[PDB]
């Protein structure tokens, strides 16, 4: 009556929104606590695996140590799942995508080093206690899996070089075949201009670095078979 | 060496199918959102034509309400149908522009109803996210199942902030046409919206903060119009 504009611009709308956002910030804060616990476990696995670059005889010990850290992650993911209501996974998922890509990288690196093959998205989900399908519960996004395994190539090109320095002249060829198959898989995906395609586009430089190492040893007939 | 029977080729064909389905769904929603955005901008252009000229007001609001209702019943229903068993946040970037432009047009039409109120329409609140969500309720054809278009409060707050650029534009157009009482109305509305927005205490809300910054400049522009009207008269305020 004194002020018709106060009817139209209803300040309850702004106070409701403040409440909504406060509630959401509280959830984000709880999520961040759990994600930092995950980051701490993944760093520990990562530090142990740095040994592959200076001592080839420590690889299986490092692998075992990392699997122990990975086991502890799955328990944290259950806590995360408890904080995230159904239908709201992608409301909050920016909080754990980076660390999840990192754990996938670590798992894939361990499996390559133990057995020589590429871990599946399903095996990675099982090891983290994650569903493969969002309808089943808190899930592993296939894009996070794909981004994680792309991190392999940079680590493996570093490892190819160090392996030769340390007298293991067969490793680069093995890596070359493994990264070659990964590359074949990625080209199968026929990715279009997006974030995944941008990161795929960097894989070629690691492919090139590895091919150069293979060339250097083969042109010299170097062997430690 | 790798052929169609290779386990890694099999696996990547499974991943590819999942990415294709996702991409296809995104593309369908982007197209829906584009057409919502285009029609909403057209409706806002139509709404801007309202003036003292009598036989335009109700007729214009009528046509705007019909066109906004069609967007709800056709286009938004298509988007809600696409997202039926989906996490709505996953695709937010696909429909966000359309939703925000629609909310801007919808609330501008409500503003314009309030502005020319002779009696009890002065008592109405702008529609909030729950009121808009209530208009976006759907039923499968043939018991038949209910579905809706979820209206995220953040998307609503962002869409509503764009209304203030429309108020400022109406304030400028009214100066031009000599309808100076409308300059005052739009300025009061801007001042009230601005006070409401600065009440907000949002952490890391970068998009929101930029909207409020822009809003302050709209408020200042409208206040300067009302000022030049007061000091120079309607006519001399037009010339500057």
């Amino acid at each position: 009556s004194q002020d018709p504009m106060s009817n139209f611009v209803n300040l309850d709308i702004f106070s409701n929104y403040q409440k909504y956002i406060d509630n959401e910030q509280e959830v984000r804060e709880n999520i961040r606590i759990v994600v930092r616990e995950i980051e701490h476990l993944s760093k520990e696995a990562q530090i142990k695996l740095q040994i592959i670059h200076s001592d080839l005889s420590q690889i299986s010990a490092a692998c075992g140590l990392a699997r122990k850290q990975v086991e502890l992650c799955a328990q944290k993911y259950q806590k995360l799942a408890e904080l995230v209501p159904a239908g709201q996974y992608y409301r909050y998922s920016d909080h754990w995508t980076f660390i999840t890509q990192r754990l996938i990288f670590i798992i894939a690196l361990v499996i390559y080093l133990e057995a020589g093959f590429l871990v599946t998205r399903e095996t990675v989900a099982e090891m983290l206690g994650l569903k493969i399908s969002q309808s089943e519960g808190f899930h592993l996004d296939v894009e996070d899996y794909l981004l994680g395994i792309l991190q392999l190539a940079s680590e493996l090109s570093r490892f190819a070089t160090n392996s030769v320095t340390m007298g293991d002249y067969e490793r680069p060829l093995n890596i070359s075949h493994f990264i070659g198959d990964l590359n074949t898989g990625f080209r199968l995906l026929n990715l279009k201009n997006d974030g995944l395609r941008k990161r795929f586009d960097a894989l070629k430089y690691d492919v090139k670095k590895i091919e150069e190492v293979v060339y250097d040893v083969s042109i010299r007939g170097l062997s430690s078979k | 060496q790798l052929d169609e029977d290779s386990p890694i080729v099999q696996q990547f064909r499974i991943y590819s199918n999942e990415l294709i389905m996702k991409h296809d769904r995104h593309e369908r929603i982007v197209k829906l959102s584009r057409d919502i955005t285009i029609e909403s901008k057209r409706i806002i252009f139509l709404l801007h034509s309202i003036d003292s000229r009598k036989q335009n007001k109700e007729k214009v609001l009528e046509e705007a309400r019909q066109r906004l209702n069609k967007l709800i019943a056709v286009n938004f229903r298509a988007v809600a149908l696409e997202l039926r068993d989906q996490d709505v946040y996953q695709f937010r970037s696909s429909y966000s522009p359309g939703l925000q432009e629609f909310i801007q047009a919808y609330t501008y039409m409500e503003y314009l109803c309030h502005e020319d109120a002779e009696g009890e329409n002065e008592t109405k609140s702008v529609s909030d996210w729950q009121a808009i969500q209530a208009v976006m309720q759907y039923v499968e054809e043939s018991s038949p199942k209910k579905f809706q278009f979820f209206v995220d409060p953040t998307e609503y707050i962002l869409g509503l902030s764009d209304l203030t650029g429309e108020l400022m534009r109406r304030c400028i157009n009214s100066l031009g046409s000599g309808d100076t009482d409308t300059c005052l109305d739009t300025c009061k509305a801007l001042q009230h919206f601005y006070s409401g927005y600065i009440s907000l205490n949002c952490q890391r809300a970068r998009e929101l903060w930029r909207k409020i910054t822009t809003m302050k400049q709209s408020v200042l522009k409208a206040e300067n119009v009302c000022y030049n009207v007061k000091v120079r008269g309607g006519e001399a305020a037009k010339w500057g």
